[PDB]
Protein backbone atom coordinates (compact mmCIF):
# COMPACT_ATOMS: atom_id res chain seq x y z
CA UNK A 1 0.00 0.00 0.00
CA UNK A 2 3.13 2.52 1.28
CA UNK A 3 4.35 1.06 -2.61
CA UNK A 4 1.06 2.61 -4.11
CA UNK A 5 0.99 5.76 -2.33
CA UNK A 6 4.82 6.97 -3.28
CA UNK A 7 5.13 5.33 -6.16
CA UNK A 8 2.20 7.64 -7.57
CA UNK A 9 3.00 10.72 -5.71
CA UNK A 10 6.73 10.91 -6.82
CA UNK A 11 8.71 9.48 -4.50
CA UNK A 12 11.32 7.43 -5.36
CA UNK A 13 11.81 4.17 -2.89
CA UNK A 14 15.02 2.74 -2.40
CA UNK A 15 14.89 -0.55 -5.00
CA UNK A 16 15.77 0.30 -8.58
CA UNK A 17 13.80 -2.18 -11.69
CA UNK A 18 15.52 -3.40 -14.67
CA UNK A 19 13.47 -3.78 -17.49
CA UNK A 20 13.28 -6.73 -20.44
CA UNK A 21 11.00 -6.66 -23.52
CA UNK A 22 10.97 -9.16 -26.63
CA UNK A 23 10.54 -7.86 -29.82
CA UNK A 24 9.93 -9.49 -32.89
CA UNK A 25 11.31 -8.79 -36.80
CA UNK A 26 10.52 -10.05 -40.43
CA UNK A 27 13.46 -11.28 -41.76
CA UNK A 28 14.61 -12.73 -45.28
CA UNK A 29 16.79 -15.53 -44.90
CA UNK A 30 19.72 -16.51 -47.15
CA UNK A 31 20.07 -20.96 -47.98
CA UNK A 32 22.93 -22.58 -49.37
CA UNK A 33 22.83 -26.65 -50.46
CA UNK A 34 25.41 -29.08 -51.52
CA UNK A 35 24.58 -31.58 -54.61
CA UNK A 36 23.48 -34.59 -52.69
CA UNK A 37 22.28 -32.74 -49.68
CA UNK A 38 18.77 -35.04 -49.48
CA UNK A 39 18.50 -38.99 -50.50
CA UNK A 40 15.08 -38.38 -51.47
CA UNK A 41 12.29 -41.19 -52.59
CA UNK A 42 9.20 -40.99 -54.35
CA UNK A 43 5.99 -43.40 -54.22
CA UNK A 44 2.92 -44.36 -56.28
CA UNK A 45 0.09 -42.12 -56.17
CA UNK A 46 -3.41 -43.39 -55.11
CA UNK A 47 -6.67 -42.09 -54.99
CA UNK A 48 -9.60 -41.86 -52.60
CA UNK A 49 -13.08 -40.91 -53.63
CA UNK B 1 -5.40 35.96 -50.76
CA UNK B 2 -5.84 35.37 -47.05
CA UNK B 3 -3.81 32.31 -46.70
CA UNK B 4 -5.05 31.63 -43.21
CA UNK B 5 -5.40 29.98 -40.31
CA UNK B 6 -8.21 27.32 -39.53
CA UNK B 7 -7.36 26.69 -35.57
CA UNK B 8 -7.30 23.34 -33.57
CA UNK B 9 -5.46 23.15 -30.53
CA UNK B 10 -3.66 20.47 -28.13
CA UNK B 11 -3.70 21.24 -24.07
CA UNK B 12 -0.83 20.08 -22.84
CA UNK B 13 1.55 18.54 -20.80
CA UNK B 14 4.31 15.45 -20.95
CA UNK B 15 8.64 14.82 -21.57
CA UNK B 16 10.05 14.40 -24.75
CA UNK B 17 8.62 12.92 -28.29
CA UNK B 18 4.72 13.50 -29.21
CA UNK B 19 5.09 17.37 -30.52
CA UNK B 20 9.28 16.17 -30.31
CA UNK B 21 8.84 12.87 -32.52
CA UNK B 22 5.50 12.14 -33.95
CA UNK B 23 2.44 13.63 -34.43
CA UNK B 24 -0.97 15.50 -36.03
CA UNK B 25 -4.14 17.85 -35.07
CA UNK B 26 -7.31 15.81 -33.60
CA UNK B 27 -5.63 12.81 -31.97
CA UNK B 28 -3.59 9.77 -32.29
CA UNK B 29 -1.80 7.50 -35.12
CA UNK B 30 -4.65 5.69 -35.65
CA UNK B 31 -7.09 4.04 -37.71
CA UNK B 32 -11.32 3.44 -37.50
CA UNK B 33 -10.78 -0.61 -38.96
CA UNK B 34 -11.88 -0.14 -42.41
CA UNK B 35 -12.22 -3.48 -43.48
CA UNK B 36 -11.29 -6.80 -40.86
CA UNK B 37 -13.16 -7.80 -37.85
CA UNK B 38 -16.52 -5.93 -39.02
CA UNK B 39 -18.10 -2.48 -40.03
CA UNK B 40 -20.68 -1.26 -37.14
CA UNK B 41 -18.30 -0.74 -33.97
CA UNK B 42 -17.50 3.80 -34.62
CA UNK B 43 -19.32 4.67 -31.27
CA UNK B 44 -15.99 2.43 -29.28
CA UNK B 45 -12.87 1.98 -31.99
CA UNK B 46 -14.89 5.57 -33.30
CA UNK B 47 -16.91 7.03 -30.20
CA UNK B 48 -17.31 4.87 -26.30
CA UNK B 49 -14.04 3.27 -24.80
CA UNK B 50 -12.54 -0.47 -24.07
CA UNK B 51 -8.69 -0.03 -24.37
CA UNK B 52 -5.14 1.69 -24.44
CA UNK B 53 -3.76 3.79 -27.35
CA UNK B 54 -3.95 3.21 -31.17
CA UNK B 55 -0.83 5.55 -31.53
CA UNK B 56 0.45 7.50 -28.28
CA UNK B 57 -0.37 4.65 -25.47
CA UNK B 58 2.31 6.32 -22.91
CA UNK B 59 -0.78 8.87 -21.55
CA UNK B 60 -5.00 8.10 -23.16
CA UNK B 61 -5.68 10.81 -25.94
CA UNK B 62 -4.58 14.48 -27.01
CA UNK B 63 -5.52 17.60 -25.15
CA UNK B 64 -7.25 17.20 -21.55
CA UNK B 65 -10.42 18.27 -23.26
CA UNK B 66 -12.55 16.91 -26.38
CA UNK B 67 -12.35 13.58 -27.18
CA UNK B 68 -16.12 12.34 -28.34
CA UNK B 69 -19.59 12.85 -30.21
CA UNK B 70 -21.43 16.67 -30.27
CA UNK B 71 -18.63 19.17 -28.36
CA UNK B 72 -17.48 22.61 -28.74
CA UNK B 73 -14.22 23.98 -30.60
CA UNK B 74 -14.97 21.66 -32.89
CA UNK B 75 -18.97 23.37 -32.24
CA UNK B 76 -17.19 25.26 -34.80
CA UNK B 77 -18.33 22.43 -37.16
CA UNK B 78 -20.30 20.20 -37.56
CA UNK B 79 -22.93 20.09 -40.14
CA UNK B 80 -26.42 18.83 -40.61
CA UNK B 81 -28.66 21.93 -39.35
CA UNK B 82 -27.37 24.77 -40.94
CA UNK B 83 -23.48 25.19 -41.53
CA UNK B 84 -23.65 23.68 -44.19
CA UNK B 85 -27.04 26.15 -45.05
CA UNK B 86 -26.12 29.72 -44.16
CA UNK B 87 -22.29 30.60 -44.54
CA UNK B 88 -20.91 28.04 -46.86
CA UNK B 89 -17.39 26.56 -45.53
CA UNK B 90 -15.48 23.83 -45.93
CA UNK B 91 -14.68 24.42 -42.48
CA UNK B 92 -11.75 24.60 -41.26
CA UNK B 93 -12.11 20.86 -42.23
CA UNK B 94 -14.97 18.90 -43.65
CA UNK B 95 -13.48 15.52 -43.32
CA UNK B 96 -11.59 15.92 -40.12
CA UNK B 97 -14.60 14.54 -37.42
CA UNK B 98 -17.48 13.57 -40.49
CA UNK C 1 -30.43 30.70 16.59
CA UNK C 2 -26.07 29.15 15.82
CA UNK C 3 -24.91 26.20 18.07
CA UNK C 4 -27.15 22.90 18.22
CA UNK C 5 -26.44 23.64 14.68
CA UNK C 6 -23.42 21.86 16.12
CA UNK C 7 -25.88 19.13 16.79
CA UNK C 8 -28.81 18.59 13.78
CA UNK C 9 -25.99 19.76 10.51
CA UNK C 10 -23.17 16.94 11.70
CA UNK C 11 -25.21 13.89 13.27
CA UNK C 12 -27.54 13.54 9.81
CA UNK C 13 -23.81 14.07 8.36
CA UNK C 14 -23.97 10.85 10.47
CA UNK C 15 -23.27 7.51 8.51
CA UNK C 16 -20.56 7.36 6.17
CA UNK C 17 -21.11 6.22 2.71
CA UNK C 18 -19.07 3.91 0.89
CA UNK C 19 -16.33 5.21 -1.83
CA UNK C 20 -16.13 9.26 -1.97
CA UNK C 21 -15.85 9.42 -5.95
CA UNK C 22 -15.54 12.09 -7.83
CA UNK C 23 -15.00 16.03 -6.63
CA UNK C 24 -12.37 16.42 -4.20
CA UNK C 25 -9.13 14.96 -5.09
CA UNK C 26 -5.50 17.10 -4.32
CA UNK C 27 -2.17 15.79 -4.47
CA UNK C 28 0.23 13.63 -7.34
CA UNK C 29 2.53 15.46 -9.70
CA UNK C 30 1.60 14.71 -13.83
CA UNK C 31 0.78 12.60 -16.29
CA UNK C 32 -1.70 11.40 -13.52
CA UNK C 33 -3.53 13.26 -15.31
CA UNK C 34 -2.87 10.23 -17.71
CA UNK C 35 -4.24 7.02 -16.36
CA UNK C 36 -6.63 6.96 -14.24
CA UNK C 37 -6.88 5.42 -11.04
CA UNK C 38 -8.70 7.97 -10.09
CA UNK C 39 -11.97 10.27 -11.78
CA UNK C 40 -11.56 13.53 -12.75
CA UNK C 41 -12.80 12.92 -16.25
CA UNK C 42 -16.72 12.12 -16.52
CA UNK C 43 -17.42 15.67 -14.93
CA UNK C 44 -14.15 16.86 -16.66
CA UNK C 45 -13.78 17.20 -20.58
CA UNK C 46 -13.76 21.38 -21.69
CA UNK C 47 -15.25 23.66 -18.74
CA UNK C 48 -17.53 25.92 -20.67
CA UNK C 49 -20.48 23.79 -21.06
CA UNK D 1 -2.63 -14.87 -11.84
CA UNK D 2 -4.29 -17.02 -9.16
CA UNK D 3 -3.17 -19.37 -6.74
CA UNK D 4 -1.01 -17.01 -4.44
CA UNK D 5 -2.07 -16.20 -0.74
CA UNK D 6 -4.26 -13.58 -0.34
CA UNK D 7 -4.26 -10.66 1.52
CA UNK D 8 -6.02 -11.23 4.67
CA UNK D 9 -8.62 -8.02 4.13
CA UNK D 10 -9.61 -8.21 0.68
CA UNK D 11 -11.27 -4.77 0.63
CA UNK D 12 -7.70 -3.86 0.35
CA UNK D 13 -7.23 -6.38 -2.25
CA UNK D 14 -9.79 -4.77 -4.48
CA UNK D 15 -8.73 -1.67 -3.87
CA UNK D 16 -5.01 -2.57 -5.19
CA UNK D 17 -6.24 -4.44 -8.00
CA UNK D 18 -7.74 -0.98 -9.05
CA UNK D 19 -5.07 0.82 -8.60
CA UNK D 20 -3.00 -1.70 -10.15
CA UNK D 21 -5.33 -1.54 -13.43
CA UNK D 22 -4.88 1.96 -13.20
CA UNK D 23 -2.47 3.60 -14.52
CA UNK D 24 -1.80 0.78 -17.40
CA UNK D 25 -3.19 -0.79 -20.55
CA UNK D 26 -3.78 -4.90 -19.78
CA UNK D 27 -6.40 -5.95 -16.95
CA UNK D 28 -8.17 -7.70 -15.72
CA UNK D 29 -12.12 -7.10 -16.80
CA UNK D 30 -14.23 -5.64 -14.11
CA UNK D 31 -16.60 -8.15 -13.95
CA UNK D 32 -13.71 -10.55 -12.41
CA UNK D 33 -15.13 -13.87 -13.83
CA UNK D 34 -14.95 -17.00 -11.87
CA UNK D 35 -13.57 -19.76 -14.16
CA UNK D 36 -12.25 -18.20 -16.44
CA UNK D 37 -9.13 -17.20 -18.40
CA UNK D 38 -8.79 -13.72 -17.28
CA UNK D 39 -8.33 -12.68 -20.50
CA UNK D 40 -8.25 -8.19 -20.57
CA UNK D 41 -10.85 -6.21 -21.58
CA UNK D 42 -10.79 -7.12 -25.52
CA UNK D 43 -9.26 -5.11 -27.76
CA UNK D 44 -11.28 -2.86 -30.66
CA UNK D 45 -8.81 -2.17 -33.68
CA UNK D 46 -5.54 -3.29 -33.38
CA UNK D 47 -2.48 -1.25 -32.32
CA UNK D 48 0.93 0.06 -34.70
CA UNK D 49 2.75 -3.78 -33.91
Amino acid sequence: ISLTHQLRTGFHPGIAFTVVRQDRFATEQLLYAERASESYFVGQIQVHH
Amino acid sequence: QASVCEFVAMPVSTDLQYFRTACNPRGRASGMLYMGDRDADIEAIMFDHTQSDVAYTDRATLNPWASQKHSYGDRLYNGTYNLTGASPIYSPCFKFFT
Amino acid sequence: TLDVQMGRFMETWADMMPHHPHWVNEHLTILQFIAPSNPRLRFELNPAF
Amino acid sequence: SRGGVPMLHDNVTESLRRITASGGRLNPTEPLPIFGGLRPATSAGIARG
